[PDB]
RNA sequence: UUGGCGGUACUUUAUAUCCAUCUAGAGGAGCCUGUUCUAUAAUCGAUAAACCCCGCUCUACCUCACCAUCUCUUGCUAAUUCAGCCUAUAUACCGCCAUCUUCAGCAAACCCUAAAAAGGUAUUAAAGUAAGCAAAAGAAUCAAACAUAAAAACGUUAGGUCAAGGUGUAGCCAAUGAAAUGGGAAGAAAUGGGCUACAUUUUCUUAUAAAAGAACAUUACUAUACCCUUUAUGAAACUAAAGGACUAAGGAGGAUUUAGU
């Protein structure tokens, strides 16, 4: 009562035949386009077939791909046994021989360094590898409980004394941990014809725009698209918020910014132009201070913007009144 | 016998459950007062608010005055919860009721609400005054 | 909400950011280094390091906003202190060198010392136990106190008004006349206390 | 209008009604009516070359043309024989043989089990069914759902044979799993000269007493409809049995096989005891007939021969030689079994 | 629940074809438009009539070529000219394709009043994306 | 021996969540609109949650299916003792959906048991294993995240829809079919939803939401009704818009209830 095809598994003169394959679609593909098939490689291969078959599927796995055998396929689908039907590895009848075949390797180094027999933080910033990762270089599927138990073993390892062949070992289990700098990319200074120092950065709040100029040198002259300040916000808060950046380094007076704001209403546009001056007045000061502003919310967009109307409901989150039952 | 017997894997009501909830609330207070329940039940000095006792019948729960200390009544309630089968057991022996529920143990912090409100109160400013399952298709051929 | 959970509240105090480092605790200390490597939320519109920004103010505000209007509530704000400012020159220039000395004529001052004066300590919650309603005796929250005294003047002045009068008129003429803890907003105060202690008994439920 | 048509599959699915309300939870037959149209054969009776006629006809290209009316209507009347013909077909069927009575599963053939793992056919087994149970049990998703447990017994007729239960919501899908079962769990039974068991088989298994006997040659098999059925699995030709206590199915398919299965054949008892096993036949006269002799050394004591032997007899058997009548239902004129 | 284009799930013994087993919101995501003409952009006009003849020339593949279509045609225009591309069973002989294009090119060409062409790729069977 | 069952509590978990807290509403007035009722010669369907500005992203004729009157009888097509039918059954169905629901489950192939009515977990591991569908992931909102959409199986409600279309069974065929003209009315009624107002955080005017000058309780605020003019579409104004006056009620709404993180 199945139909349900089996679960396809590859035998290594299937996947042997897939390379020769591919080799000679390389000939061919390295000829349509004109290249040489010596020097052609995995990135022209995907951008001729993006020429070729061009496909503007929002998925990507979704798109044609002519890659290496060894690539789409599994990598490890190969037949446990010969001919005779001997499995290859001696661990075969366990059901995870490669999980386990590391499991012996590290439980027999750490017996060695106990027979056998300074600071452990030989590598810092570092993570274990997690469960993913791992099943990607045994190429079998892990528990938790199996992964968990990994850990363990490869701690205590670090423990006990290690020669630079374990610290090597417990290496290839270490991932360097992610580096995110939250640090704020200084512009550069320009310079005008007269000579004068000026930095530019842009600015967006709801769907208003800026593209403030702040300059060096100033007597806190704020010009908004070719208006004053005091003219183009008429409103004390659109002005307050012009006040921020400056007030809070102690540098009102001190620069002269030219602003151009499309967009928004006037709350918007002030928000932008915010946003705007305070990046470029960062290369006018010093590391410590442009820490300072953004920490203080001066350099950080904001991503508050209006959220659409759905069907079937009076708003994005208003309902319809539940009619009186 | 003794592992199988011991192991054991496997308007009526409103005036009923307003003698059940006073009397159990008398006879528990009583019984920890003494050490009769453990050493350590006599010591935590717990005081007993109310007994309520479900329409079912299911549980009995006990409301005892929670204290200012979460550590102290994260301990007393461990204390208590775990003697709780063996009040019960005391209760039946004794002859209190025939029938007990399960007795389940209830915080009650609002001594401590009262007490609060007095202390504001007090400073507050008053102000001045067939056909299928056979085998005939089966047999004739149609399957 | 668009801002990830991993996101920090804005610290917009100019003298905490360039305090000596020393000055500062290790607590605060620690936290300034934890900030390097975690994200920002931006500022509100309204949250700027102005010596002038009074959060209290700024939360009344918001509480007589109507549809969004903060242009017209921030006016009459304004407008409110400017008359409670006028209203006190006008009496100190009227009074004599010994009362003189008494008369407040800071608006923020007044403002802040009358709310205060309209806080209540406790409170009572209604409830409804066997078909009746017993209110209870209930203890308030610093922000709980807080938001009544606010509430109690912005509704006592947007109602028992004349018509013609304007809030910024009866408004400076309640934080005047609740700064000196004789208004009705002070009676709504000593109402609720009253009660609550009538209700002490019924506490337990 | 040609665009409110819809297809052959749409139609048929909404005729039959098969997915609805009413049938989940409580006759239309589903027809193919492109089974005998031939591609480019219409009622106007056009012939088009290389659709429905030859391209070219002895060695001429042939040209369109139109059948006439006497020519059309007999391939209407021939498309309508044959389709009265493959009705005719659809209602001929191949009629299985029952088992104990018409009605009831118990006694019927499903064929031999499914091949194995590599090509391991088992053409040479047969497969009886000896009771199906169809009960209704408590599940969230329909509250009682429906489960039909089936016991098989499957043999090749010379020996080897096995019994297993299969269990599904399916009559067809228990089938399949006791079948297949049933294959891995194969005895042997020893058959004396390959037609009877070595000696009588007395045994108690739970509340199923089963009492089975030798018999000759041309005796056949006198036992319980579903003892008949499993001997002629096994390869027993000659035998009585007879069943008391409780008739339950299993308890007599297990007691059967525990009995059969652990019987002493003539070799063993000469190897245990080191002495000739010698037979004797009316029919040879005083003839000792050796049907055992010891692998091993042959013994020179002698085995002990009481006066009285010491038997636990029973009345069942013994009453008959003492005279008493037997009911009326003894020894009836039966079919060759 | 929704019940528009999805091929519900039976008992794991429906053979699926790529297209059948992808529901509507997968359309420009997994799998592409089965008819690509100009009528649907922006400032574009005809789309009734261009819909109009992709539902008939659908109905008609079918009927001309009935069992034979291993899946849905493909129908792509250009300038004037119309292509169908259909996946079709290698049940009738050779001949008779040769037979079925010719007729359906032309009769398609005089009622349409355009170059129409039909693009057939022959499959030994219906190719199978997944059990369900 | 399984399942079911509770009006079962305690403990966690979360919920614009029962209650509590917060904001604007509904419930009162005037209107717009759906429904019920009354009622008409005069449709139909939805009508607890999961109907009630619902099929309609829409009815002056048309639409139209209704009522009255008159008229046609091979009466759309190549052919057909045929065409045609918004005739009955959504309790025969397809199609396309609602509901639990962004709930976490549904189904099949094997293996095991001193027999199995069933069950099958122990991680320092004791009989379970390996594939599916949903969830998850991925993709979309054109950096990034979050959020929002989309997605959401099997079942539950014989849930909705024979009137989108198609269709099983039964029924009409000088009529239950086709076509033309004229009509399809109203309410001292109840009820759901929406709109506007009841004003001073207001009204009018210029700018523009900045500021300024006036108005500010008897009609001041305040009619998207009625009535009267003009313009727009149309063949037809019975429709819509703009003025004009006329102006009544309304003074923030009892229990109760809706939405929002
Ligand atoms: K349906
Ligand atoms: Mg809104
Ligand atoms: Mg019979
Ligand atoms: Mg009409
Ligand atoms: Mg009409
Ligand atoms: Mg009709
Ligand atoms: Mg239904
Ligand atoms: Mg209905
Ligand atoms: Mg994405
Ligand atoms: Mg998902
Ligand atoms: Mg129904
Ligand atoms: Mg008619
Ligand atoms: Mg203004
Ligand atoms: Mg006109």
């Amino acid at each position: 009562n199945v139909q349900a095809s089996r679960q396809e598994s590859y035998t290594e003169d299937f996947i042997k035949k897939q390379i020769e394959e591919f080799n000679i679609g390389k000939r061919h593909l390295a000829n349509m386009m004109g290249e040489d098939p010596e020097t052609f490689a995995e990135e022209d291969i995907d951008r001729a077939i993006a020429y070729l078959f061009p496909s503007g599927l929002f998925e990507k796995r979704a798109r044609p791909m002519m890659k290496h055998p060894e690539h789409i396929f599994p990598k490890q689908r190969a037949t446990q046994w010969g001919e005779d039907g001997r499995p290859f590895h001696f661990l075969f009848y366990t059901g995870k021989q490669s999980y386990y075949s590391l499991m012996h390797d590290v439980y027999g180094k750490v017996m060695q360094l106990e027979k056998h027999r300074a600071e452990s933080r030989d590598l810092i910033g570092s993570r274990w590898l997690i469960k993913e990762e791992l099943e990607e270089m045994l190429v079998e599927k892990l528990s938790d409980e199996d992964y968990a138990q990994f850990i363990r073993l490869l701690e205590k390892l670090l423990t006990l004394p290690c020669g630079p062949a374990e610290e090597e070992f417990v290496q290839r289990f270490r991932r360097s941990v992610t580096i995110q700098s939250k640090k704020q990319l200084i512009e550069p200074v320009q310079y005008d014809e007269q000579g004068m120092a000026f930095s530019t950065s842009e600015g967006r709040r709801k769907s208003a725009t800026a593209q403030a100029v702040v300059y060096e040198h100033g007597s806190g002259k704020i010009h908004v698209n070719g208006v004053d300040y005091l003219i183009y916000f008429p409103i004390t808060q659109d002005r307050e918020q012009l006040m921020f950046p400056f007030h809070f380094l102690d540098r009102l007076e001190r620069h002269d910014v030219t602003c151009t704001v499309s967009g928004g209403g006037r709350s918007a546009q002030a928000g932008a132009i915010r946003l705007a001056m305070a990046r470029a007045l960062c290369s006018f000061v010093t590391e410590d201070e442009v820490e300072w502003m953004r920490q203080a919310g001066l350099l950080t967009p904001d991503p508050r913007i209006r959220e659409r109307k759905k069907p079937g409901q009076e708003g994005a989150r208003r309902k319809f009144t539940w009619k009186k039952r | 016998n003794l592992l199988k017997k011991f192991a054991s894997k496997t308007k009526e009501d409103s005036i009923r459950l307003r003698v059940l909830n006073g009397l159990l609330y008398k006879s528990l207070t009583e019984l920890l007062c003494t050490p009769q329940v453990s050493q350590e039940v006599y010591d935590l000095n717990v005081e007993l608010s109310k007994v309520s006792v479900t329409s079912d019948f299911s549980a009995c729960r006990v409301y005892w005055k929670t204290g200012v200390s979460a550590e102290q009544n994260k301990h007393t309630e461990s204390v208590l919860q775990r003697s709780a089968a063996y009040m019960r057991h005391l209760l039946i022996s004794q002859q209190t009721l025939r029938n007990v529920p399960p007795i389940v143990f209830v915080q009650d912090k609002r001594d401590l609400v009262l007490a609060e409100v007095d202390r504001l109160l007090a400073e507050a400013d008053f102000g001045p005054p067939h056909r299928d399952a056979s085998p005939r298709s089966f047999l004739l051929g149609e399957e | 909400s668009r801002y990830a959970p991993e996101f920090r509240e804005p610290l917009i105090d100019k003298e905490y950011y360039r305090k000596p480092v020393a000055e500062l605790t290790e607590e605060e200390k620690y936290d300034q280094e934890l900030k390097k490597t975690q994200f920002i939320k931006a500022a509100a519109a309204t949250e700027t390091s102005s010596v002038f920004a009074d959060p209290v103010i700024s939360k009344f505000t918001n509480m007589m906003m109507k549809g969004g209007n903060k242009v017209l509530a921030r006016s009459l704000m304004a407008q409110t202190l400017e008359a409670v400012k006028r209203k006190q020159f006008e009496k100190y220039r009227a009074a004599s060198a010994e009362e003189q000395a008494t008369i407040e004529r800071n608006p923020y001052r007044i403002f802040h010392e009358a709310l205060k004066n309209c806080e209540p300590v406790i409170g009572l919650v209604p409830i409804l136990k066997g078909g009746h309603f017993y209110q209870v005796p209930v203890p308030l929250a610093d922000r709980r106190r807080r938001f009544l005294a606010m509430k109690w003047m912005i509704t006592e002045c947007r109602e028992n008004k004349p018509r013609r009068t304007l809030m910024p008129e009866k408004l400076s003429h309640e934080l005047l006349e609740a700064f000196h803890n004789r208004g009705p907003v002070i009676k709504r105060k000593h109402n609720m206390h009253k009660m609550a202690e009538a209700n002490r008994a019924l506490a337990h439920y | 209008s040609f665009f409110t048509k819809l297809t052959a599959e749409e139609l048929w699915k909404g005729a039959l009604a098969e997915t609805g309300a009413g049938a989940r939870k409580g006759k239309k037959k589903r027809k193919d009516l492109n089974r005998g149209q031939i591609i480019g054969e219409g009622r106007s009776g056009f012939l088009w070359p290389g659709l429905n006629v030859p391209l070219i006809k002895s060695g001429v290209v042939q040209n369109i043309g139109q059948r006439s009316k006497e020519e059309q209507q007999k391939v209407e009347a021939t498309m309508v024989e044959q389709r009265e013909e493959w009705d005719r077909k659809r209602k001929i069927k191949v009629k299985r043989e029952r088992g104990w009575s018409g009605n009831t599963w118990g006694g019927v053939s499903i064929g031999p089990p499914d091949p194995g793992p590599n090509g391991e056919t088992y053409e040479d087994f047969d497969t009886r069914i000896l009771e199906v149970r169809n009960v209704f049990n408590m599940t969230a998703k329909e509250g009682r759902k429906k489960s039909v447990r089936v016991l098989v017994a499957v043999g090749n007729g010379n020996g080897a044979a096995g019994f297993a239960i299969g269990k599904a919501a399916d009559r067809g899908d228990a089938f399949r799993k006791a079948k297949n079962r049933a294959i891995h769990y194969l005895h042997y039974i020893e058959r004396y000269e390959g037609h009877t068991i070595f000696h009588d088989i007395s045994l108690r298994f739970k509340r199923t007493q089963i009492r089975m006997k030798k018999q000759p040659r041309g005796y056949g098999l006198r036992c319980h409809r579903a003892i008949i059925t499993i001997c002629r699995l096994i390869g027993i030709k000659d035998m009585y049995a007879r069943v008391t206590g409780s008739m339950n199915m299993l308890n007599l398919t297990r007691g059967l096989f525990h009995g059969l299965a652990r019987q002493e054949t003539h070799q063993h008892l000469a190897d245990k005891k080191g002495l000739h096993v010698v037979e004797f036949r009316e029919e040879c006269g005083p003839l000792p007939i050796v049907v055992a002799s010891p692998h091993g050394a042959l013994s020179k004591e002698p085995e002990p021969e009481p006066e009285v032997p010491d038997t636990k007899l029973d009345w069942q058997d013994v009453k008959a030689m003492q005279g008493l009548k037997r009911s009326v239902w003894f020894n009836l004129k039966r079919p060759a079994t | 629940k929704n019940r528009a284009a999805r091929v519900r799930v039976a008992k794991g013994n429906k053979p699926v074809s790529y297209e059948e087993a992808h529901a509507p919101h997968y359309i420009a995501h997994r799998k592409g438009w089965l008819s690509l003409h100009t009528g649907n952009l922006d400032g574009e006009d005809h789309a009734a009539e261009r819909t109009l003849e992709d539902v008939f020339l659908r109905k008609f593949m079918m009927g001309t070529f009935p069992g034979c279509l291993a899946d849905q045609i493909v129908l792509k225009r250009r300038a004037n000219q119309v292509d169908i591309c259909a996946l079709v069973l290698r049940q009738l002989p050779a001949h008779k394709f040769y037979f079925l294009v010719g007729y359906s090119e032309t009769l398609l060409s005089h009622f349409y009043k355009c170059p129409v062409r039909l693009h057939l790729q022959t499959v030994p069977s219906k190719v199978v994306y997944k059990y369900i």
